[PDB]
């Protein structure tokens, strides 16, 4: 790996939807 | 044995709702029919130019149409690795209890687990002659990649190989989903605060993994230990990938993760 937590930390907050 | 039972289901839906391309759709495009306009084959430099050209849709007036190609292919995969990383993040925060872990910790579980997960599924879309690219629309031949000027020709060959044997195991999405959850939820990642909740949590996934794998492929009794081994062939495949890829940060350094990944990166999600 390496650090791309940038992109991953933003997909962490910014959604809405769930069954 | 109640909430740990619908646990496997809840993880199969997380998968059947967060991955634009799974093994069944994937398997029908490849082996399939019921569509007479199959993937567009990228078998050489000319077709790879059409492909990559329409793809960035800023390259039929601009100029990105003939630089070393070995490095053009190293671009698409990124305009294909933000899509990929986000679905694995949604699918993960759809994994029972995963949403609990302190955010800071939820970044650690997906940071080291992201790559293993990709290559695992990457196997669904591959076959001994080439993999599928761009949501099943194109199909890059295996040969064409192992022909690119070194050290490129050896990036995709290790993965194709691992995938030919991994596909031999004959899993399906219900299996792959648990498998992929078990690689994210592994308490041996560096810097984990609550390094115990992740294990407790993980015991369930691997526990359902074993049970599902017994009543799904009842004749590969050793299939589970087999998959526990792959969870290993993959942590080491990524490791070697990481290496091979760094002769491209130092050397090539033209197309890196320059601060240009942002033009679309922010205001999007
Ligand atoms: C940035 C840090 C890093 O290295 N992360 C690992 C990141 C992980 C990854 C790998 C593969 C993948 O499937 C991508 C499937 C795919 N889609 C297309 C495509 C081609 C033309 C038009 C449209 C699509 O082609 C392919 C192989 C998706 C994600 N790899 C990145 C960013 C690049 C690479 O691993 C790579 C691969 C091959 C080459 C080579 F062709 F030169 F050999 C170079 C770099």
């Amino acid at each position: 790996n390496m650090g791309l937590e940038a992109i991953i930390r933003k997909a962490l907050m910014g959604k809405y939807d769930q069954w | 044995t109640a909430d740990l039972k619908s646990l496997a289901k809840r993880i199969y839906e997380a998968y059947l709702k967060n991955f634009n391309m799974n093994k069944v759709k994937a398997r029908v495009i490849l082996s399939g029919k019921a569509s007479n306009n199959p993937p567009f084959v990228i078998h050489d430099m000319e077709t790879l130019c059409m492909a990559e050209k329409t793809l960035v849709a800023k390259l039929v007036a601009n100029g990105i149409q003939n630089k070393e190609a070995e490095v053009r292919i190293f671009h698409c995969c990124q305009c294909t690795s933000v899509e990929t990383v986000t679905e694995l993040t949604e699918f993960a925060k759809a994994i029972p209890g995963f949403a609990n872990l302190d955010l800071n910790d939820q970044v650690t579980l997906l940071k080291y687990g992201v790559y293993e997960a990709i290559f695992a599924m990457l196997s669904s879309v591959m076959n001994k002659d080439g993999m599928l690219v761009a949501y099943g629309n194109g199909f890059i031949t295996r040969e064409f990649l192992k022909s690119l000027r070194k050290p490129f020709c050896d990036i995709m060959e290790p993965k194709f190989d691992f995938a030919m044997k991994f596909n031999a195991l004959e899993l399906d999405d219900s299996d792959i989903s648990l498998f992929v959850a078990a690689i994210i939820c592994c308490g041996d990642r560096p810097g984990l605060l609550n390094v115990g909740h992740i294990e407790k949590m993980q015991e369930g996934i691997v526990h359902v993994l074993r049970l599902h794998l017994q009543s799904n492929h009842p004749d590969d009794i050793f299939l589970f230990p087999k998959l526990l081994q792959k969870m290993a062939d993959l942590r080491q495949l990524v490791t070697e990938h990481a290496q091979l890829v760094q002769i491209i940060k130092k050397t090539e350094s033209d197309a890196a993760l320059h601060p240009l990944l942002q033009e679309i990166y922010r205001d999007m999600y």
